[PDB]
């Protein structure tokens, strides 16, 4: 009720929003939030990313049920970040 | 003579790679066998003069290995399979007593040779509990005569040996698939002394090289009972058509040198069936490819529909059924091939349950296997049992040892797991 | 260009180590027949200009092999299409069966496996393609669990993915970590940053979910 009262201007902010579950080091699953840079978000949208994600998901679901889901995921992220490190150059 | 004994032990020591390189020998023989030509008889060597003469030896060389390998098999699986049969029959008497009771005739076939073997002293040649016979009198003997069951049972080197066991043993040697295999192989090898071209068939050995080809043959043969219906149906159909063909349609079967000269159409019932059996059973392009038509005449619509029936019921149905009959099967047993790794990596090969519950800890179910259940560990535990004296057996291993004695093997998990059972 | 064709090459040889046998199994067949053919059946191999003039039947072991390796390996209409017969003569009962051994064994048993070695194989990785889309839309790519439990709220598992787990958020999270100085790290992120340093990556859900865990 108070939220809905305060819900008046939050919509602007959802783009900016980043939210995820985490199973933290205390045996609970926090629902933390975090901000996402927009300039970064823009770079994400078009190149070998969304397609790379189509690829990556294929790179995983091809062997995804193994608990490297967590782990294979790692590099893709670090890689696309590097991709944005490259995307920034142009 | 002990150098020869240990040398054969080297022979077994390298039994596989000899087999493999030998097959590469024969393969090479066969590649290079691509040269002889009669003038009558003569051999076309290309460049080097020594290829055919090397073969004067290579045949025998290959043959040597054959001879070699066979003897090695005698040192290899043979005492193992004998041990296997030994355990078999022995445990059978241990719990079933079939010769005391459920005896074979030529029915229950395996046992027909196996009847005689028990009589021999040396029946328990290598079972390492080689005293079982007295347990057998201990159990089944009370139902009968204790000594009536005993009536059933209980160089220098030349005279020793012990006799009746032996012929059964060589018969067990006959039972083996592998030994027929190497024997057919070697007999062919000596055929190479008679003729090097009949000597080529050794390449067939590739069928066991490796699993993939064995996959293939297995694709064929696990269900030939299905083949029966097809070849039968084919034969059926072929009669079916051919007879009317000998009736209403003889006049279309010519394969005369085009112009009107007498020819080998039909001519006999057999001959026509084998005409279709050479052709129509192949066809591809159909019987209509070489039947003499149009025609253009009497009963044309019926021969034409005849051709159509031939083209559906045969060309389409039969062949394909056979084809699916094979392919579905290749995918079957292959799917069983992946299914091994899948089940090993899903349901526990031991406790069952499924990986799923142990995947709850990360990378966990491999730990539920190799680091818990493993599997080889059971057996290492068994040797661990066997080596220990009964005094020093821990009570757990001791009842378990008894369970070995009794072979229910129930103490292998229902599928409950320790940490699964608790926490 | 694109995946649709890349599938095809992938078909050829993701499972091509099986294929090894096939041309070899066929060589077998052909080494087989031909030698007996070079023995008991040379006299049927002519492809002379019909009339009795000298010709290139057999003539060499290699050649009779390559002949079947050209023709018989294609066959189609089989060797019996171009072997010189009836014949009509000695060992005819065998040659026909020799033609038949050439036929059931080859025309069907060889070639088909050779086909089907590929065809399922085409259907394999292709099946995975929807299976990708299926597994994304069934089991959660992130927490696992399955859509099923989050479909309980209407249209809800996309909220469990695109709005909750998103998956893609994680990546932005890292750069969110990296851009920040360690001073300003929240203590929840920071071990998680440390967990990045240590790379167990265990802080991704076992598959328990927040609202699943409670309510
Ligand atoms: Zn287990
Ligand atoms: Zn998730």
């Amino acid at each position: 009720n108070f939220l809905e009262l305060a819900e008046s201007i939050l919509e602007y902010f959802r783009p900016y929003l980043g939210r995820i579950e985490i199973m933290g080091a205390s045996r609970r699953i926090e629902r933390i939030y975090f901000e996402i840079s927009e300039t970064n978000r823009a770079q994400w949208e078009m190149p070998q990313v969304k397609e790379s994600k189509r690829q990556f998901i294929f790179d995983v679901v091809n062997e995804g049920g193994e608990a490297e889901k967590m782990e294979l995921f790692v590099s893709f992220c670090e890689d696309t970040i590097f991709e944005m490190q490259i995307a920034a150059q142009i | 003579e002990v150098q020869r004994v240990k040398f054969l032990n080297y022979l077994s020591r390298n039994f596989y790679t000899l087999r493999f390189l030998a097959l590469f020998l024969a393969f090479a023989i066969n590649f290079i066998l691509l040269f002889y030509k009669v003038s009558v008889y003569y051999f076309l060597e290309e460049s080097t003069g020594y290829m055919e003469p090397a073969l004067w030896c290579l045949s025998l060389l290959h043959t040597l290995v054959a001879f070699l390998c066979i003897i090695g098999y005698n040192c290899l699986k043979v005492p193992l399979v004998i041990f296997k049969r030994e355990k078999e029959l022995a445990r059978k008497l241990e719990f079933d007593g079939l010769y005391i009771t459920e005896q074979p005739g030529d029915d229950d076939v395996k046992g027909q040779w196996d009847r005689l073997v028990l009589n021999t002293p040396s029946f328990p040649s290598n079972y390492w509990d080689k005293f079982v016979k007295r347990k057998v009198l201990d159990k089944h003997g009370d139902i009968f005569g204790r000594e009536r069951i005993a009536e059933l049972l209980g160089l220098t080197w030349l005279m020793s040996i012990d006799v009746k066991y032996q012929i059964w043993k060589f018969g067990v040697i006959f039972t083996d698939n592998s030994f027929l295999y190497l024997g057919w192989y070697m007999v062919m090898s000596l055929l190479g002394h008679y003729n090097n071209f009949f000597f080529a068939a050794h390449l067939l050995d590739i069928a066991m090289g490796v699993k993939t080809l064995r996959t293939i043959l297995s694709s064929v043969t696990h269900n030939g009972k299905q083949l029966v219906m097809t070849v039968g149906l084919l034969a059926v159909v072929v009669y079916l058509y051919t007879v009317v063909a000998f009736n209403f349609f003889r006049k279309f079967y010519n394969k005369s040198e085009d112009e009107d000269e007498p020819d080998m159409k039909c001519d006999d019932m057999m001959t026509c069936y084998l005409f279709h059996m050479y052709v129509g059973v192949r066809a591809g392009g159909g019987i209509g490819d070489e039947i003499e038509d149009p025609a253009g005449d009497e009963y044309e619509l019926y021969r034409v529909v005849f051709d159509i029936t031939f083209f559906f019921f045969v060309i389409v149905i039969l062949l394909a059924i056979i084809q699916g009959l094979i392919i579905d099967a290749f995918g079957e047993l292959r799917d069983q091939q992946e299914q091994v790794k899948e089940d090993m990596e899903t349901k526990c090969f031991i406790c069952g349950i499924g990986s799923d519950y142990f995947d709850t800890t990360p990378h966990g179910f491999e730990t539920h296997t190799l680091e818990e259940h493993n599997l080889a560990n059971y057996m290492f535990f068994l040797m661990y049992l066997i080596n220990k004296d009964e005094t020093e057996h821990t009570g757990q291993e001791s009842y378990v040892w008894k369970m070995y004695q009794e072979r229910c093997w129930d103490f292998f998990p229902a599928g409950d797991c320790f940490r699964k059972q608790y926490e």
